[PDB]
């Protein structure tokens, strides 16, 4: 079934699951051409895999080249993402592939499903929340190592640092989505408020600062802040 | 022209021969149905006064035996059987009509609705989707579902319908994942016609069955099944000339003979929207779009 506030905790339990944002697989910019045409140029994009547990990311880069004399890319997008999950799975030995695989758009179900077919007990389910995972290519080093690609590309990362030393999944996963949330409404105030003092550094093996536990709390409020503000200016209140 | 007689009418029916049908009152002097067409199959069929739920009835035909019904006081229903004794059967049979207890199989001569209903459908192929080989004819009701259904109880029962599934292995092959999901040319063509059915008559008979078992019984995995073998062909970029041609006329004569006030249990709007309007084959079914339209616009 499909999730949602209720069976949030679900998450953090000890059933592999993973997240599926697609997003950013196929990224265009809009130009016009000699004649005042509109044309589109593909830049490189990605596939947003995430086991929301233990933090590890599956950072699936998808060159341009994928895109190459290809007609009804978006609809294409969605099946290069299909056969890229299930190859991942694949990919993994038995005791790790997900028993769940939660996709954040509906689109993502019936390409996954159909890609899924040879793994019947792994369930393919949607989800009612709306999560900020597009915003993604706002940390800076995973928009670098996208766009830096030459060639199709596998990356992972661990998207919640060392936070899990010393909080639990559940902290760490509400920590993520508040700072994407932040970065998705309002992406220059959100990068100013992680990156003002110079003296909190990013490791060179990290996502994002150095922060003490109570300089998180800081940034917590200034993120939740942030979101705030920006809602009342999007309508009025 | 072929008789079926029945032996009395204890109990108050409407009874269906194809599709016509006739209110018969308990114990009022009925005895068969006659002039039946030979050359097609054909179904007998009840609705009892006190249970307009459970529509029942018997699929034959008359080339393959001497058929009666009788009602069965034990079991509550007008069962069909076989008198393997000729001489006694012609004699029940003249002698009812001498006595004039029979309706005349009503047909007009410039009707081809039932050919048109049953084209392809054959006798054999009905003893397969459901299976009681000891019994020339075949029993369908409301309330038998199909092997497909049973699979998401007793199998004796069973509407053995060929089972499609969009999303199967059988469905879609390997490395042709989104080729053969968006254009299901390959599951129509290679595994369903050559494969399975062998050809289309076959194919068009078992969706013609399906949708007559829909329409007589209120059979909700026949009509599941019909709308699969529909959509199934639509979904296909690449499909016979000669099969486009005969769908249109095969849907159309069912589209005409559905009753008006069924159109909303018996009409997937999904399976005729994406038929008419948004699939491969949008432009084959001339015709049938024409009847659709004209008659259930509603529905779409």
């Amino acid at each position: 079934g499909a999730m949602n506030s209720s069976n949030y905790a679900e998450l953090f339990n000890n059933d592999i699951k993973l997240f599926v944002d697609d997003t950013n697989v196929y990224r265009v910019t809009v130009h016009k051409t000699f004649e005042g045409n509109v044309a589109t140029k593909a830049i490189n994009g990605c596939i947003f895999t995430l086991n929301p547990k233990t933090g590890h990311l599956f950072l699936k880069i998808i060159h341009t080249s994928v895109w190459a004399g290809q007609k009804r890319l978006s609809q294409l997008a969605k099946w290069k993402t299909a056969e890229e999950v299930s190859a991942l799975v694949r990919s993994l030995p038995k005791e790790e592939q997900p028993k769940q695989i939660i996709v954040t758009r509906k689109a993502m179900l019936d390409p996954l499903e159909v890609h899924m077919l040879d793994f019947p007990n792994i369930a393919i389910r949607p989800t009612e929340l709306r999560l900020p995972f597009s915003a993604a290519m706002s940390i800076d080093k995973l928009s670098d190592v996208v766009m830096k690609a030459t060639e199709p590309q596998m990356v992972l990362f661990n998207i919640y640092d060392d936070w899990l030393d010393r909080i639990s999944s559940y902290t760490a996963f509400s920590r993520l989505t508040l700072l994407l949330r932040a970065l998705k409404t309002n992406e220059e105030s959100a990068k100013m408020i992680l990156l003002s003092d110079p003296t909190i550094t990013i490791k060179s093996y990290h996502l994002w600062p150095s922060f003490t536990d109570e300089q998180w709390i800081t940034i917590e409020s200034q993120m939740r802040d942030l979101i705030l503000t920006e809602y009342g200016r999007k309508y009025n209140v | 022209m072929n008789t079926v007689p029945f032996t009395s009418a204890p109990i108050e029916v409407t009874i269906g021969i194809d599709q016509y049908s006739f209110n018969v009152k308990e114990n009022q002097p009925f005895h068969g149905i006659k002039d039946i067409p030979i050359g097609h199959v054909h179904v007998i069929h009840f609705q009892h006064a006190d249970n307009s739920s459970m529509r029942y009835g018997y699929w034959f035909d008359c080339r393959m035996g001497n058929f009666y019904i009788q009602y069965d006081p034990k079991d509550g229903l007008y069962k069909m059987m076989e008198e393997r004794d000729g001489a006694k059967f012609e004699n029940i049979v003249h002698n009812f009509k001498e006595r004039q207890m029979m309706v005349s199989y009503p047909k007009i001569d410039e009707d081809d609705t039932w050919y048109n209903l049953t084209e392809f459908v054959q006798m054999d192929k009905i003893r397969k989707i459901v299976r009681k080989d000891e019994n020339q004819f075949s029993y369908v009701d409301s309330s038998m579902t199909t092997v497909q259904e049973n699979e998401l109880s007793d199998p004796a029962h069973s509407l053995n319908y060929t089972v499609i599934n969009f999303k199967s292995r059988e469905a879609i092959r390997p490395g042709h994942e989104m080729e053969d999901f968006l254009d299901k040319s390959y599951y129509l063509n290679t595994v369903m016609l050559q494969g399975i059915f062998k050809n289309s008559s076959n194919y068009f008979g078992e969706l013609q069955f399906a949708f007559l078992n829909a329409m007589f019984f209120g059979n909700y995995g026949s009509s599941l099944q019909w709308h699969a073998m529909i959509e199934l062909i639509c979904s296909s970029a690449t499909v016979p000339k000669h099969m486009l041609d005969k769908l249109d006329e095969i849907l159309y004569y069912q589209i005409k003979t559905l009753p008006e006030q069924y159109s909303d249990i018996l009409l997937n709007e999904r399976v005729w929207n994406i038929c008419l309007y948004s699939s491969f084959q949008k432009n084959s079914l001339h015709n049938t779009e024409k009847i659709m339209e004209n008659k259930y616009p509603e529905l779409l």
